[PDB]
């Protein structure tokens, strides 16, 4: 169901990394498996090609954290209007306190010691629980 | 622009933000409205420095970059028991313990 | 107008209702002080800065900073957070 279709209309975008984190950009293909791209440093941005009504999403890209373009989960080119390319600005959510905790506690703990933690097995599960695309994928459909 | 500030005394803190504009005594009568005490009992401090009541936030160093919302700066309070000023005295947080192995 | 949050060790953080009401386990409290025999003050003063952050940058185009945590209260901060469900 979250696919790209096949337009064959190009349409050009600049990805724009207002976010502290590397930027892992990831399109949704036209069967909707998502395809990594190039990676994007902290504060960089490129103009790259691609085409109207396709879909893109964006992570952080070393812990897949969740990402926001243009204020929402998904990106899809449109129409340029007098030749200029569409922004896609790439920020930061407001994390929740508890997933942000969780973040910073899964980079300094290795998954094989998440169990030493002395705290309750649903915080056990939640670290375990990782952001991953795939099942956010499941999520937004 | 607006500044974030904790006003601290003893083992009170009050989060508060307000205008890099407004003055000393501006925000003494904001801790007025939550702790009941006048502006006259009431002296306010950056670090050691006794602030003056008609001198804006900005102009004490409270500015939008350096007082924010994650990261508030510290405003110390002290007040006047009867006839003299109590000296200035903020209970510290408590500390963390040691990092476990795993971390 | 505001609330009185006390940490186990005595510190008494006051914060607008607003702020505090971000979380469904204060407001349930409070249906205006309250005690956390948990949470001591290293804790609680960060607690009280998220609401300040969260109020701030949520529903703003302005870019977000990313909200800090030391790792030495990182563990104490998660197991606040999850009984505070914020
Ligand atoms: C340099 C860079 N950094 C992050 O992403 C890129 C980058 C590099 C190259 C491209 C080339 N354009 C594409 O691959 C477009 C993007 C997306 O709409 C899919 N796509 C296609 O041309 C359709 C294909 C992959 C050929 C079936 C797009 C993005």
């Amino acid at each position: 169901v979250l696919r790209s279709v096949n337009s064959r209309e190009p349409s050009q975008v600049i990805f724009c990394n207002r976010s502290p984190r590397v930027v892992l950009p990831v399109w949704l293909n036209f069967d909707g498996e998502p395809q990594p791209y190039p990676t994007l440093p902290p504060g960089t941005g490129r103009r790259i090609h691609s085409y109207r009504g396709h879909l893109w999403l964006f992570r952080d890209a070393g812990t897949h954290d969740g990402l926001l373009v243009n204020q929402t989960e998904l990106f899809v080119p449109s129409l340029n209007v007098d030749g200029q390319p569409i922004f896609a600005n790439i920020t930061l959510p407001v994390y929740t306190l508890k997933e942000r905790c969780l973040q910073v506690v899964r980079s300094l703990v290795k998954p094989e010691n998440y169990r030493r933690l002395d705290i309750v097995r649903s915080l056990y599960e939640d670290l375990e629980d990782h952001p991953n695309v795939q099942k956010d994928l499941e999520r937004l459909t | 622009m607006d500044v974030f500030l904790m006003i601290r005394r003893h083992k009170t803190t009050i989060f508060t933000d307000a205008k890099e504009s407004s003055t000393v005594f501006e925000l003494k009568r904001i801790v007025e409205g939550i702790l009941k005490r006048p502006p006259d009992e009431q002296r306010l401090y950056k670090d050691d420095q006794l602030l003056d009541d008609g001198k804006t936030l900005g102009e004490c160093g409270f500015t939008s970059q350096t007082a924010r919302p994650q990261a508030p700066a510290t405003v110390g309070l002290a007040f006047r028991a009867d006839d003299t000023f109590e000296a200035l005295c903020i209970e510290p947080f408590s500390s963390p313990p040691e990092l476990p192995d795993v971390m | 107008m505001y609330v009185k949050l006390i940490s186990s060790d005595g510190h008494e953080f006051i914060v607008k209702r607003e702020h505090a009401l971000t979380s469904g386990t204060i407001k349930a409290m409070l249906s205006n002080e309250v005690n956390f025999r948990e949470i001591p003050s290293h804790v609680l003063s960060k607690v009280c800065m998220y609401f300040t952050y969260k109020v701030r940058y949520t529903n703003s185009s302005t870019e977000i900073p990313e909200f800090p945590i030391a790792p030495e209260i990182a563990l104490e901060l998660l197991m606040a957070a999850n009984f505070l469900d914020c």
